């Protein structure tokens, strides 16, 4: 019923139209440190502490910064599904004739 | 909220309270502080004003004040310990604009950490119609207004509008977060009626003559298309003078009477009443 | 027709749909309006004595 | 009064601030247009009405 079509004399038959949308993000900030004094690096047995307190840092933020995009990605599910009959979070039971 | 900071001079430890609270153990009241500091919401805490009251008193003598030289400046060995009511952190916020057509499922999700367990949530919603205010989500109805994911399922015109939660622990802590629903209509339903906000019934009443009243129109059936509104002036312009930009409507009254002005898009009349008092 | 109209007023361009909004309407001309310092005329009559 | 004065020991003492403010202006557009015939042109007594 719909199919564009035109005859011999093409007049003004056929029109369409387009559309946009938009999306927004936002942006936060985050930090940590620590504290030392000079003689528990110089009177120390290990020589590199500083290299593996730094490492160690770089590492926890690596994995700080995982969680976070984790927990956002789940935050934002276009669609939400419950197992079972359960129609809440509240609902959701592992008790009863039907566990979720 | 307004909190209370303690000092122990030889323990260096600061005790933030609250308001009613106190201590006994030899520590000096030093002042007080507004947390959320109402203007600056996200860029101080709790820090930077114990920071800030401490810099007034003296090393020596917590109790009295002294110049620079002879303040409490170094923060370094300074603990500050807390025993006020925790404040709720908001983890994650509803997305401020949410679009959609009619026919499908819309879901918002809200993360609420902090304060005493257990939470309670509750839903609220507003109507995009001037003159709607937030109603609760009804929780027989549906039953995911209870908790924190609250999922619609076939909305529709009527459902467009603004949704709100609300937090709430034992203690009283509140959060709340905000988010729009937009639904596109393929063939938007015919305006059958206009209605207004700031009543059509005396409008705002001001003595001042410069003053000018603000009035918003809108229609009742849902997803309806107002077109361009057109003003009539009516008997009195003496009594007020009416001014139409777009859709907002500007009334300044002249002369302390009573009038009435008529607002309509071509095809329908909204009747507004004026009241103007000396 | 594909039209501008005025995205101020509350009016929107067509290819704009209900969620969607023009992201730049106006234009910053990144120069700025200065004000000139004052004029002093008690400052040059003094004389300056070394201390 | 108010002046900025300062001791031997000066420690957060004196602070100030500052503002700025914005303007704007607008575009519009005119035109206008006439219109004639071949016949008007060749048969006119006048000859360079264009």
């Amino acid at each position: 019923s719909k199919l564009p079509l035109l005859t011999e004399n093409g007049g003004r038959v056929n029109r369409v139209g387009f559309t946009r949308i938009a999306r927004e993000g936002s942006i936060h900030k985050f930090g940590f440190f620590y504290e030392f004094t000079q003689e528990s690096i110089d009177f120390d047995s290990d020589d590199g502490l500083m290299e593996h307190l730094s490492r160690e840092l770089m590492n926890g933020a690596t994995q700080i910064t995982e969680a976070v995009l984790q927990k956002d990605l789940l935050a934002a599910a276009g669609t939400v599904l419950y197992a079972g009959a359960a129609t809440s979070d509240a609902t959701i039971t592992g008790e009863g004739s039907t566990p979720s | 909220p307004v909190l209370k900071v303690m000092f122990h001079k030889d323990t260096n430890v600061a005790t933030v309270l609250d308001a009613s609270g106190s201590l006994s153990d030899g520590s000096v009241e030093v002042g007080t502080f507004h947390h959320p500091d109402e203007t600056y919401p996200d860029s101080v805490t709790i820090y930077h004003g114990v920071r800030d009251l401490l810099y007034k008193r003296s090393a020596k003598d917590p109790s009295q004040t002294a110049s620079y030289p002879n303040n409490i400046i170094n923060m370094q060995v300074i603990s500050i310990d807390m025993k006020a009511t925790p404040r709720l952190i908001l983890g994650t916020a509803l997305p401020r604009v949410i679009s959609t057509i009619e026919g499908k499922d819309v879901t918002w999700h809200v993360d609420v950490a902090g304060g005493k367990a257990p939470l309670t949530y509750k839903w609220q919603f507003k109507a995009n119609t001037v003159g709607a205010a937030f109603a609760d989500i009804d929780s027989g109805e549906n039953p995911t207004a209870k908790t924190a994911t609250l999922i619609n399922h076939a909305v529709t015109a009527e459902s467009a509008g603004t949704y709100k939660v609300i937090v709430t622990d034992a203690n009283g802590t509140t959060i709340e977060s905000s988010s729009l629903l937009v639904v596109g209509v393929q063939e938007p339903p015919e305006v059958a009626s206009i209605v207004a906000y700031p009543s059509p019934l005396a409008l705002s009443v001001a003595d001042d003559i410069t003053d000018g009243k603000t009035v918003k129109f809108s229609s009742l059936p849902a997803g309806s298309l107002i077109g361009t509104l057109s003003i009539k002036t009516q008997p009195d312009s003496g009594k007020a003078t009416a001014e139409i930009s777009g859709n907002v409507l500007t009334v300044k009254p002249v002369a302390a009477g009573d009038t009435t002005v008529v607002v309509t898009n071509g095809t329908k009349e909204v009747t507004v009443t004026v009241n103007v008092t000396e | 027709m594909l039209n501008y109209n005025a995205p101020t007023d509350g009016q929107k361009s067509s290819i704009d749909g209900a969620n969607s909004d023009q992201m730049q309407t106006f234009f910053w001309l990144k120069k700025a309006i200065i004000t000139a310092r004052k004029e002093q005329y008690f400052m040059p009559l003094a004389s300056v004595t070394n201390m």
